[PDB]
């Protein structure tokens, strides 16, 4: 994993030591909406605004 | 991250435009039928 | 005298030709782009149909007004290509 | 970002991305946060160096196909 201690430590802990994991569902729909958000933004390249 | 975009293009259109003038100036002789041009050179 | 001399009025509708067509350029086919509308409310409406567009934005210049006018004919009729038709009459 | 609000469309989108991570799960609204703006940062490179961002959106599409399939 990474190390998430404040102290000074040689190395990494494990996974199996704290059971720190990432969830399927937090996971593989945060994939799904973070590619549509950069997506909108690279599509954008140019705005149009009217006078309110 | 510094730049890098475009050659611009833009040294090359002022390169163009100051020989149009050039011709256009120039383009009113050519021929029996042209102009004549005058320089006056002050003095 | 005081005669003839010059037409100039073309160099405007010819200028804006070039710069309506420059907005649709960037959407065409399946390779185009997405552009914002905002009606001043706030709602951000985000649309490739070029019949959405020329509804929401307003402009002064007349050249964009007869082409905007003329386009919406034509969507109630073909139903499609309204930014192909703009394409042509600019270049 | 719920106090905030956002004009510019670029912002409003990972906002109304935000209330899509946050509605359906309680846990990942920084993890969209963050990831969604990196994948803009490097892409900065690409677009320098004159790749549309039209296959930029398709490289991105494969490589998510790719993703899911590894997870």
């Amino acid at each position: 994993g990474v190390d998430i201690d404040g102290e000074s430590d040689e190395g990494v802990k494990d996974i199996r030591e704290e059971n720190i994991y990432d969830m399927l569902a937090t996971k593989k729909f945060a994939i799904n909406v973070a590619t549509e958000a950069a997506t909108t933004v690279l599509s954008i390249d140019q705005i149009i605004m009217a006078k309110k | 991250p510094k730049a890098e975009s475009l050659r611009r293009d833009a040294a090359l259109k002022v390169n163009v435009t100051s020989a149009e003038g050039l011709q256009s100036v120039l383009e009113t002789n050519l021929g029996p039928k042209g102009t004549l041009k005058m320089l006056v050179d002050g003095a | 005298a005081e005669s003839l001399r010059r037409d100039a009025a073309l160099k405007v509708n010819v200028t804006s030709a070039e710069g309506l067509q420059s907005v649709l350029e960037t959407n065409l086919g399946p390779k185009g782009t997405l552009k914002m509308l905002v009606d001043g409310a706030g709602n951000i409406k985000l649309t490739k149909d070029g019949k959405v567009l020329l509804t929401e934005m307003q402009i002064q210049s007349p050249t964009a007004v007869l082409i905007a006018r003329a386009a919406a004919a034509q969507d109630e009729i073909t139903g499609d290509g309204t930014t192909t038709v703009v394409c042509l009459v600019g270049e | 970002l719920r106090e905030l609000d956002i004009v510019h469309p670029a912002v409003k989108v990972l906002v109304m991305a935000t209330e899509q991570q946050k509605i359906d799960m309680g846990d990942g609204t920084n993890l969209v946060m963050i990831l969604a703006g990196e994948l803009l940062n490097v892409s900065e490179k690409l677009i320098s160096m004159g790749l549309s961002a039209v296959e930029i959106i398709q490289g991105y599409n494969m490589a998510r196909k790719f993703t899911l399939k590894e997870l």
